[PDB]
């Protein structure tokens, strides 16, 4: 109620300066002149176009994200209204849908902050077994260590910042230097998760593909590609963002600078889908070879790409896009938030908990522990 | 071979002429070895841990 | 005193334990192999090609470490010693073909191998040997395989074999169907643990170490995707 | 915008970051009719 | 002490019948895998058929098929090889012998010149 | 409505302004902090004084009064804005192909030297 | 036939022999001991992990002094522990991997191992230049080495796989005598006490007693079913235990020349590989195929213990010779120490 109105006060005031220090339009037609419409500063238009606007930030109800359309008809003049012949802007597109979107967008939350702490559950479990037991020890769950781990800080800094910095919108306005720290941790730990399913993948591949006979590696490698690469793209984020794109508390998704982090993650998730090809590809020739049923043959084939798609992340590269049908995106929200929220809760059921190697191991060495 | 034949007859009877004891005296002397040693085996009663060297 | 001594022995401790590391190193990277046929199925001969309890031949593939071991000064009774070679890579099994009764003695061994408890995990590389002598007595005809095995009169060649070029059917037809007797016992207790590979041979094939190369590269191979359930 | 899978858990706290706190409905529709802007 | 004796046998014209039978003694006959092996004169031994624990698997020698036949009494502990259609080349002596361990799918070393868990064996002569 | 009646009572919206600026600081007019409820209660005043004719707000007429006083007190201090702007896309794309690059030029050199060949 | 005259002459031995075994067995084990308490549940923990084997152990023997121990693995080495600091004192490079028995000397100057390659290698540990080389390579065995017991720095008895066991003078690295009793390879040799007379069992699924002196066999042990795997005197040199792969442990007495003991159970289907007992002989630990070690009370044939921690086959285990510790060897490549 108040805090609209201030807000909306510092907008009517560089609206005025805008309108100042301007100068006139140099163009031909009857051209619009500018006005402040009572909400937002509209700027000279040309006779018969349509011009778009980010919706104001003064309402709850006010999506931020939508556009606000004032129409610019012929001989300069402004779109009046019929009903009333008052001079109008389209503020419609703003709180149409907001109801339904933030409907959805409630299950979605309380969607990453259930799948988030199963994860966390699960995997400090998983990564407890891992740690206790040398026996399971090998240079595999070495390197499902450090994934479980990106796994758990991970999802650890989504729900900080999912319960600290999203319900707080008081904090936000005063933009503090302590909630860009976390964003850049939040960053970093998310490349560091990406970037460690590459790792997974790189590993695998090597030892079905590459170099099958040698069977220790060296995992520096492994360890500066999923711990100190990801240092690379969050940096040059961080400087871009601060040197063009600082707004409040780093939570815009507008800027194309976010893909300055999203394009090195999509590009890494591309290559572990084309080491997913390649495997099953491997693996369908060993059946083949061994002159397996062909029925047989397509559930062992699929089985192997379904446990394959949680560790690799293939399913950030056959759902890349987000429909914009509006059935077609509630779907794909309720589809790809489940499957990130949860899927460091299947990669710890999968390979712990399911695993036959550590199934065996814990309950002949129950007693011992 | 018959010549294997002719050995195995003669251990078979240097073993069959061996003095041998009621199994009630030899299971006797074995049950008495261990009530005379009972004290002396740790695995048998667990001896205090500041005598135990694997602590 | 007391204190001097366990600086000492931390000392001698940490010494012993690098060079342990630098062992792990070079026992992880050999592959072990057990050779194992009879007198006259012509091993002998494949370890020339590429008394002491046993013997060791090292050869190397594109740069990868092998080490056969054949058996020497040992009795005809395997069921102890043969338990010491449960983690050799495979066991490289010599059968002469052409003896057809030493293949139902050779096609027995088999079976007990491939059916011990401590060689469950442990694949088999067959080599069906000796394919140019049993062409001369197929060729021949002087004895039919149907009187030692009957089922050769009901079996035909299958239609996956691929025979040689310049080969007679009856010769295709023989070689074939004693891989099969070896197959059945080998596809009746598979069950994905290990797995064994056919070859038909020569004594003097130079491509007998590349056999058991490509052969050990797809047993590694299904170790790797067994160790990710993926196979 | 970043319409990425992965930009997917930053765009639902981009959107509710100022919407609304515990879901409170206190606020009928914002009159976006002719009589006004 | 592990015991095997077997019975019959003797001179039999071609195409005759003998019933060869095998008592046994000192271990637990139902878990053990039982063979027969035979020695013609002036070769090796050599494996001729065996039966399983219970008695539903069992294997012969191809020259053998369709005239022996390999059964046993767990219960009589006795080992039997009904040999049917007598040839000249079946005279050779005849052994009855056991797997070394039991409850196993393998069976080493039943063919060994030295093999332990053997009987003394008995004599089957096929002649005019 | 009439636009000419309007017109002469807008004066007194401006008059108060002033006056209620004439007790700040002069050299203080760039600090929008203080004044943003004197420049608040003068557009309520444009505002609330437009419909008592029956015009609607704003208007081509008021919005030039608004512009007189704008024109009038904020001419000493322009005021700076956060533009947040993406980068131009001379430089916004090598910031997002060359990070592109290494990450595929760190997934080869990893199966290069993982092993040393 | 001659050949038959004689082999239905030894049946007639065998008889006797089992008739004259017969009118001793007055009394068993079992009701002799049904009054005597039950030792109850025997729990021992691991308290020493011994890490740095690659492959599979086979053999292990603790010093003398009942602190030293050595292990034989056959990636080809042969480590010297300290098992109260778990540090290793030497690592002795084999020259033969596939090593199957070890030994340490009473005076702890000596090791011996061997294996597939029919050799018993004899290593200085205390040499005036510090290292640690072969002493001397005793050769003579036509089958491969399955065990090997000191007697002293000069003598040492070995068994084989080609069905004998043989004494050998180590400085002159030749046979003193030969023992050819058995017909299957023997598996396991126990050195009595007073180190006058040796126990062997054998894959004939018999155990013999010999004179070492004298280089005879005594007495011949029957009753398992299969190859006898273990075997192990007890404290007074009187009686010897056998473990076999028909899944039962006997026990033996010399004076009584019959099996006292039967140690089985029905849920225990598979093989013994190693046998040894407490310093009292109360207790017979054995370790078996399915990854587990077994405590019997030796006197009543209760099972009253079980060592779980072993991943895969027990290969074999000792005692100390004050008693205090086990420890237990496993094809996992471990050695573990139970107190
Ligand atoms: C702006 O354009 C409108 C067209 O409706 C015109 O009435 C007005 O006078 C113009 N103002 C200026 C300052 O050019
Ligand atoms: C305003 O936008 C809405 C869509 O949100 C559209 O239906 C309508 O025609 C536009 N114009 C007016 C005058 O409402
Ligand atoms: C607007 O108000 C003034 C003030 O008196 C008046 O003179 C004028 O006539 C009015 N205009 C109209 C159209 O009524
Ligand atoms: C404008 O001033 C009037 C004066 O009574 C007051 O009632 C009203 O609330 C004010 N509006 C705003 C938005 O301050």
């Amino acid at each position: 109620y108040v805090v609209g109105r201030k807000k909306m006060m510092d907008a009517q005031y560089k609206c005025y300066d805008r309108m100042q220090q301007l100068p006139a339009y140099q163009g031909e037609g009857p051209y619009c002149n500018r006005t402040w419409d009572g909400w937002l500063c509209w700027d000279d238009t040309p006779a018969g176009v349509l011009s778009y606007q980010f919706c104001p930030d003064y309402f709850p109800d006010f999506d931020p994200s939508e556009k606000v359309t004032k129409y610019c008809d012929e001989k300069g003049v402004w779109f009046k209204h019929p009903e009333n012949n008052r001079t109008w802007s389209n503020y419609t597109m703003c709180n149409a849908f907001t109801p339904e979107k933030l409907k959805n967008a409630y299950v979605l939350y309380y969607l990453a902050i259930v799948g988030h702490s199963l994860s966390i559950f699960t995997l400090v479990i998983s990564l407890g077994i891992f740690v206790f037991f040398r026996s399971l020890g090998c240079q595999r769950v070495t390197l499902h260590k450090n994934m479980f781990l990106t796994y758990i800080l991970n999802s650890m800094i989504i729900i900080i910042h999912l319960v600290e910095v999203v319900p707080n919108g008081e904090l936000v306005r005063r933009d503090p230097v302590s909630c860009k720290i976390l964003h850049f941790f939040h960053q970093y730990m998310m490349a560091c998760n990406y970037f460690w399913m590459l790792c997974e993948g790189i590993y695998l591949h090597t030892l079905i593909v590459v170099a099958v006979f040698t069977e220790k590696q060296r995992l520096r490698w492994y360890y500066l590609l999923g711990w100190g690469f990801p240092l690379v793209p969050t940096t040059i984020h961080a400087i871009t963002r601060a040197v063009y794109f600082n707004d409040n508390c780093w939570l815009s998704v507008e800027t194309h600078l976010l893909y300055i982090i999203h394009g090195p993650v999509m590009a890494a998730l591309v290559v572990n889908f084309f080491f997913l090809l390649n495997i099953v590809r491997v693996l369908v020739t060993k059946m083949r070879e061994t002159h397996e049923a062909e029925s047989h043959m397509y559930l062992k084939a699929v089985k192997a790409t379904m446990i394959l798609v949680p560790l690799l992340g293939i399913q950030f590269v056959v759902f890349p896009w987000r429909p914009s049908n509006k059935m077609l995106g509630k779907i794909y929200d309720y589809v790809m938030h489940s499957l990130i929220h949860f899927q460091g809760f299947f990669v710890a059921t999968i390979y712990c908990f399911c695993n036959n190697e550590v199934q065996t191991t814990v309950k002949r060495q129950w007693a011992q522990f | 071979s018959i010549a294997q034949a002719r050995k195995l007859v003669e251990q078979l009877k240097m073993e069959a002429n061996i003095d041998r004891i009621k199994v009630s005296k030899a299971a006797a002397d074995l049950m008495a070895y261990c009530e005379a040693h009972a004290k002396e085996d740790p695995l048998l009663t667990p001896v205090p841990a500041s005598e135990n060297p694997f602590r | 005193d007391q204190r001097n001594e366990e600086k000492a022995q931390r000392e001698a401790n940490k010494k012993i334990e690098k060079q342990l590391q630098k062992d792990k190193q070079v026992y992880r990277a050999t592959h072990r192999l057990l050779l194992l046929g009879a007198g006259e199925s012509g091993k002998n001969t494949i370890v020339k090609q590429m008394t002491s309890g046993i013997f060791e031949t090292k050869f190397q593939v594109d740069k990868v470490n092998f080490h056969m071991f054949d058996v020497g000064a040992q009795r005809d009774e395997r069921r102890k010693w043969i338990q010491c070679f449960n983690d050799v890579t495979a066991i490289i099994f010599v059968v002469a073909s052409s003896s057809y009764n030493r293949l139902q003695a050779a096609l027995k061994l088999f079976d007990s191998i491939w059916n011990n408890k401590w060689l469950r995990d442990t694949s088999v590389i067959l080599f069906l040997n000796k394919q140019d002598l049993l062409a001369e007595k197929v060729l021949a005809g002087k004895s039919k395989i149907e009187d030692y095995f009957p089922e050769f009169a009901r079996y035909t060649t299958p239609e996956d074999a691929t025979p040689e070029p310049g080969e007679d059917p009856r010769v295709t037809r023989a070689k074939y169907f004693i891989r099969d007797e070896f197959l059945r016992i080998s596809t009746a207790s598979g069950d994905g643990r290990h797995y064994c590979y056919p070859h038909f041979t020569c004594a003097v094939d130079t491509e007998n170490i590349r056999r058991v190369f490509n052969d050990c590269r797809d047993i590694i191979q299904r170790m790797h995707l067994r160790q990710y359930e993926l196979l | 915008k970043c319409n990425t899978a992965t930009c997917a858990t930053q765009r639902l706290a981009n959107f509710l970051v100022h919407k609304s706190n515990n879901f409170g409905p206190i606020l009928p529709p914002t009159n976006v009719g002719s009589n006004t802007y | 002490q592990v015991q095997l004796q077997e019975s019959g046998g003797g001179l039999v014209q071609p195409g005759g019948s003998l019933r060869l039978s095998c008592a046994a003694s000192g271990f637990t006959f139902s878990n053990y895998k039982m063979n027969w092996v035979r020695q013609a004169p002036g070769k090796g031994l050599e494996w001729v058929s065996d039966i399983s624990q219970s008695g539903a698997s069992i294997s012969y020698t191809g020259s053998v098929k369709g005239r022996f036949t390999i059964s046993r009494d767990n219960a009589k502990n006795t080992l039997y090889l009904q040999m049917n259609s007598l040839k000249p080349e079946d005279t050779a002596v005849y052994y009855c012998a056991r797997c070394p361990a039991p409850f196993t799918r393998d069976c080493f070393d039943v063919t060994s010149t030295t093999y332990a868990y053997r009987g003394q064996g008995t004599q089957v002569t096929v002649s005019s | 409505c009439n636009e000419t009646g309007m017109l002469e009572r807008l004066p007194l919206c401006g008059k108060a302004f002033a006056d209620m600026m004439g007790k700040v600081d002069v050299w203080k007019w760039c600090n929008l902090s203080e004044f943003i409820v004197y420049y608040e209660s003068f557009t309520n005043c444009t505002e609330m004084e437009a419909n008592v004719v029956g015009c609607y707000w704003p208007n081509p007429l008021a919005q030039g009064f608004i512009t007189g006083i704008h024109r009038q007190f904020f001419s000493n201090c322009t005021v700076d804005r956060v533009h947040l702007e993406d980068p131009p896309d001379e430089v916004l794309i090598p910031l997002i192909v060359i990070p592109v690059v290494l990450t595929v030029a760190m997934a080869g050199l990893v199966v290069w030297r993982s092993k040393r060949t | 036939s001659e050949l038959d005259q004689l082999r239905q002459e030894a049946e007639q031995l065998k008889n006797q022999i089992r008739d004259a075994r017969k009118a001793c067995a007055d009394a068993t084990l079992s009701q002799i001991t049904n009054n005597i308490d039950p030792v109850g549940r025997i729990q021992m923990r691991t308290r020493r992990t011994l890490r740095g084997h690659l492959a599979k152990i086979y053999a292990m023997h603790w010093g003398t002094d009942s602190r030293l121990l050595v292990s034989a693995s056959q990636d080809g080495k042969l480590i010297i522990w300290d098992s109260y600091t778990t540090n290793k004192v030497h690592a002795i490079p084999l020259r033969s991997s596939w090593v199957m028995t070890c030994a340490y000397a009473p005076s702890g100057n000596y090791v011996a191992c061997g294996g597939l390659d029919n050799i018993c290698s004899i290593y200085n540990l205390k040499t005036r230049e510090g290292n640690v080389r072969v002493s001397r390579e005793l050769a003579g065995h036509t089958g491969y080495l399955s065990c090997c017991r000191f007697l002293d720095d000069n003598q040492i008895v070995t068994s084989s796989g080609d069905t004998t066991c043989a004494l050998w003078d180590i400085e002159t690295g030749q046979q003193t005598t030969t023992f050819t009793g058995h017909t299957g390879d023997v598996m396991s040799l126990s050195l009595a006490p007073d180190t006058r007379l040796f126990v062997s069992g054998a894959c004939d699924a018999s155990a013999k007693l010999w004179d070492v002196r004298e280089g005879m066999c005594r007495q011949t042990f029957t009753g398992h079913e299969s190859d006898i795997n273990a075997i192990c005197f007890f404290p007074n040199g009187n009686a010897f235990a056998t473990g076999s792969d028909d899944a039962t442990c006997r026990l033996f007495d010399l004076r009584a020349d019959q099996e006292l003991m039967t140690y089985s159970h029905d849920n225990i289907i598979c093989g013994i590989t190693s046998v040894s007992f407490s310093k009292s002989g109360r207790l017979l630990l054995a370790g078996y195929d399915d990854f587990n070690c077994n405590v019997w009370d030796a006197l009543k044939a209760d099972r009253a213990g079980v060592l779980a921690g072993h991943d895969n086959r027990v290969s074999c285990l000792g005692v100390t010779d004050d008693g205090m510790a086990v420890a237990t060897g496993s094809w996992d490549s471990f050695l573990k120490i139970w107190n």
